[PDB]
């Protein structure tokens, strides 16, 4: 199901140390695997006998042909360079207020200099995922009062609906079996209340 | 026994009916009864038979033969003439961490302009006392972060390891048996990391 | 208004409420009701409201902010210095909080 | 050392305790469960502990405090204004296992995921002591009456003893009491506003002579 | 603007939304006999005003202590639409307000 | 310094602290101790130390504040982003944290 990142979103220059810079991330394996643009960018661009590190394994490319070898987390960090994608990407669509009622806040993601998401879940399946960040975003101003609800539904368990942009999409999280867009609204609502 | 007051602390305005002016407070008779100078400082500086007043009792002047009278908690606050006190010493000592561990945070205190502060204790003996300002401080910008945590710490039975820079000696508590300086960091005690 | 600061003793913040400071857009009002710990319902110091000013430009909490957050979630006795000016929480006048210190015992609160 | 030792501030009357003395709720003898209010939640009462404090202290300000609520309630009109509590003295013998020890150790023994941080740190602040079980007549050796007059404030203190006491030399036991895992999904830390209280704790208290509002400390251990 | 006071009301729903530019809150208050107090606040415009963030705490934690409070809405200018919260004051923990 | 980024599954931050930076007064670290699940005390993995910059110009909580703040209250397992550079809190090393993830499950925390 796995969200693959739009061939786009990877950096020019893959980076050191298995230290992605900031605002991107590491590419994943399945992710890498899963994109057809990419294998192609990368192969029409790897030289030597040279190797990439992937969040969770190996790139041979060049003389190596293009060959994705399996791994283990940050196991290639070991290498010289470490694949990164970036996270945002502006989707250019409308400011809707997309919802999703009845959901519920898990698996927090910080980063430095980046945002704060959240995996809203539903019968533990997933539906979507929703960040905030004072640093970079149209909703900027919001964080602020964003994270203090945030916070809340999230170590009380509270049930809500959220409300989502989806102008901005994030690559945050690893191997993404759902969206990931702009966090827009919170409501501890009752059912039908026109608060929501 | 209880820390005195250094003369120099001495309000040479001094607050009108009991509201010492922002940042001073009431002088107690314990102190000045402690204070040798600074009752010999008064001794010059007090014009015949004029009564003053304290958090505790009242001071009348020389005339009177000048005397430090006992009374209540602001009683002496009837009068026009209150002794107060600026409740930050510039102590000349060296910018360097000292800790205490195993300390809990206790009698939060508040004046209206100036540091918020607390009393760690360690198994019932009061150790040292703390404060943090956003007003006035070489760390006056460590005081949001700071006062996020002091407040954790103090509804949590929470121990910590706190430290705490000499630079600065505080004097909000009023007859203390324990040295109050500011707050540089906390960090909860976790003895298997070696901390408490 | 008083003429003087009273300094009431064994007091517990009751309840807190926020309002705008009427006269100034700058601030608001962070008002309470503190109350002696036992007094009876009759008596003049089981019911005593107080007000401070929290300046709505600079961000974060004042200290007393916090203190007052802390020691009311927790009914800790205090020692309010309170007057001599007044604002007015609920219609009736209120006095302002200047200062405010924990109660360690029967030595320091009375 | 283990206490001797321990209080239990309750609002069941001499006559009835001294005779019969206290009882767990049921049978979950859960460590994790209890000391996170879960077992003494509002209809998932079942905790096989009864709550007690080697502090005095600590029951004393309880108290201190739930009379204020009776002024308080009638300064709005809603109590007579009247106020009445008991501290039972209880012998803590070998049957009566610490909070503390007894949380600690159910973590060192399944994982720091496994229990929630603050149910610990709440768990010494209330020097909370299991009774395993019940605790018997037999060591309820004293209670301390309180009457509150909040409309003239007038506090009656006044200490009857029980002759049922049986005199041994007991102290509590000093190994915790060690659960099984909880298989329960706990959200966080079931305890009483102002002052903070042990939802067990504080929920054992009453009886029949409203609704106890159970806050989930986590919520608010830090500010909004 | 017919402004109202509300005593001994729960905070049953509490959400943050997008309204235009600005954002707001609103808080639905209940007194088991009585009806719903809708009552919702917005940006000031103003920028600097810490009004919002610490109203909207304040409201917060009045949610989170599930205590009951004292709320003083001014009046909705027309029907169905909440009205513009302007105080907030919660009652003594346990307790009631007086 | 490390010599390149570690990524630690299955950790739970147990201490949590602040302190100042101790190159600039404009900013300050958040530090804090994470155990890895299963990891014996003889393993270095029960007592990893790190923190983080925080901004004391930019009023407020980072997002990996209120991150840690919640995942800490609750207990919360996660994948660790350490290194590669080493920061000093309480007077020892620890890898500065660029970015961390709670625990879905082993499929991504192993
Ligand atoms: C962007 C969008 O399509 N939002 C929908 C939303 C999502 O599809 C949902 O959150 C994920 O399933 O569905 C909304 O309706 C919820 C509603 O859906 C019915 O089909 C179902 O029978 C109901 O039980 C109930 O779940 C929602 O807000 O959740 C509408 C929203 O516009
Ligand atoms: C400023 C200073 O002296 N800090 C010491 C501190 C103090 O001496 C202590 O608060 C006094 O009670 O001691 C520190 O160590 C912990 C503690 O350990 C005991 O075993 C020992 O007997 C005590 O003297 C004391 O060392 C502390 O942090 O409290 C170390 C610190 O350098």
């Amino acid at each position: 199901g796995i969200v693959i990142p739009p061939q786009e979103q990877i950096t020019q220059h893959g980076s050191p140390y298995g230290r992605c810079a900031n605002k991107t991330r590491a590419l994943t394996v399945a992710e890498l695997r899963g994109s057809g643009d990419l294998q192609e960018y990368l192969r029409h661009v790897t030289r030597g006998w040279s190797i990439f590190a992937l969040y969770d394994g190996t790139y041979l490319g060049g003389e190596y042909g293009g060959v994705i070898k399996d791994g283990t987390p940050g196991g290639a960090f070991d290498l010289k360079t470490t694949f990164c994608i970036m996270t945002t990407r502006n989707t250019g669509q409308p400011a809707t207020d997309h919802y999703y009622s009845n959901v519920t806040a898990t698996r927090l993601l910080s980063s430095t200099n980046s945002r704060l998401c959240a995996v809203f879940v539903r019968s533990g399946q997933p539906v979507i995922g929703a960040c905030t960040s004072p640093y970079d975003g149209k909703y900027w101003s919001m964080y602020s009062r964003l994270r203090k609800m945030l916070y809340l539904i999230y170590v009380a368990g509270i049930s809500v609906r959220v409300h989502v942009s989806k102008e901005e999409q994030y690559y945050d999280y690893e191997d993404a079996t759902f969206e990931t867009y702009a966090l827009t609204g919170i409501s501890i609502c009752n059912p039908g209340s026109s608060l929501c | 026994g209880i820390v005195i007051p250094p003369k120099a602390l001495f309000t040479q305005q001094g607050g009108a009916y009991g509201r010492c002016p922002n940042g001073t407070r009431a002088l107690t008779v314990a102190e000045l009864r402690g204070n040798a100078e600074l009752q010999t400082y008064l001794r010059q500086i007090t014009p015949g038979w004029s009564i003053y007043g304290l958090y505790d009792g009242t001071y009348l002047g020389q005339a009177y033969g000048g005397i430090i009278k006992d009374a209540p908690p602001g009683a002496g606050f009837i009068y026009r003439e209150t002794f107060c006190i600026t409740t930050i010493y510039k102590t000349g000592q060296p910018a360097a961490d000292h800790y205490y561990s195993k300390v809990t945070a206790t009698r939060l205190l508040a004046s209206t302009n100036s540091r918020l502060c607390a009393v760690f204790v360690r198994d019932g003996q009061s150790v040292i006392g703390a404060c943090a300002s956003p007003y006035e401080g070489r760390y006056r910008d460590m005081y949001d972060a700071l006062r996020r945590l002091l407040y954790m710490i103090y509804m949590s039975g929470l121990a910590v390891r706190v430290h705490v820079s000499k630079e600065e000696q505080y004097y909000d508590y009023e007859d203390a048996t324990f040295q109050t300086y500011a707050l540089t960091g906390i960090s909860l005690c976790n003895p298997a990391a070696s901390i408490c | 208004d008083v003429p003087y600061v009273l300094v009431k003793t064994n007091m517990v913040v009751t309840s807190v409420a926020m309002k705008p400071y009427e006269v100034t857009p700058t601030r608001m009002l962070v008002c309470g009701i503190a109350a002696k710990l036992g007094a009876a319902a009759s008596s003049p110091d089981a019911h005593v409201p107080f007000c401070f000013g929290k300046d709505l430009k600079r961000p974060g909490s004042s200290p007393m902010e916090v203190m007052l957050r802390a020691v009311f979630m927790q009914q800790r006795p205090l020692r309010m210095f309170l007057g001599p000016k007044q604002l007015t929480f609920e219609g009736k006048p209120a006095l302002e909080l200047i200062r405010m210190v924990e109660c360690s015992g029967k030595q320091d609160c009375p | 050392d283990p206490p001797a030792t321990v209080y239990r501030y309750d609002s069941r009357p001499p006559e009835d305790v001294f005779q019969n003395g206290f009882t767990a709720w049921g049978n979950n003898d859960n460590v994790l469960e209890h000391l996170t209010g879960r077992s003494c939640q509002v209809g998932s009462s079942n905790s096989a502990f009864v709550s007690t404090s080697s502090s005095r202290r600590y029951t004393e300000v309880y108290l201190e405090h739930r009379m204020q609520e009776a002024v308080e309630a009638e300064r709005a009109g809603r109590g007579t204004g009247h106020f009445i509590g008991y501290i039972y003295e209880v012998r803590a013998d070998n049957n009566f296992y610490g909070a503390a020890s007894s949380y600690f150790e159910y973590v060192d023994t399944y994982g720091d995921n496994a229990g929630r941080i603050l149910a610990g740190a709440l768990a010494t602040y209330q020097s909370e002591y299991l009774a395993h079980r019940r605790i018997p007549p037999e060591n309820i050796r004293r209670v301390t009456r309180v009457y509150h007059n909040g409309i003239t404030g007038e506090t009656t203190t006044t200490e009857y003893s029980n002759a049922r006491y049986v005199s041994q030399q007991t102290r509590a036991n000093p190994n915790p009491y060690t659960s099984r895992r909880s298989v329960a999904s706990i959200v966080g830390t079931l305890v009483r506003m102002a002052p903070v209280v042990g939802a067990c704790m504080a929920r054992q208290a009453e009886s029949s002579e409203e609704a106890m509002v159970l806050v989930y400390y986590e919520s608010i251990a830090y500010s909004f | 603007l017919p402004t109202h006071l509300y005593k001994n009301f729960t905070v049953q729903e509490l959400a943050l939304k997008l309204k235009g530019k600005n954002q707001e809150f609103c808080l639905t208050a209940f007194m088991s006999g009585r009806s719903l107090v809708r009552a919702c606040l917005s940006d000031a415009g103003h920028e600097h005003d810490t009004w919002f963030d610490t109203m909207l705490g304040f409201a917060i934690s009045a949610y989170a202590l599930k205590s009951r409070i004292a709320l003083t809405v001014e009046d909705s200018p027309y029907p169905g639409t909440p009205g513009d919260l302007l105080e907030l004051q919660i009652c003594p923990l346990n307790g009631y307000c007086e």
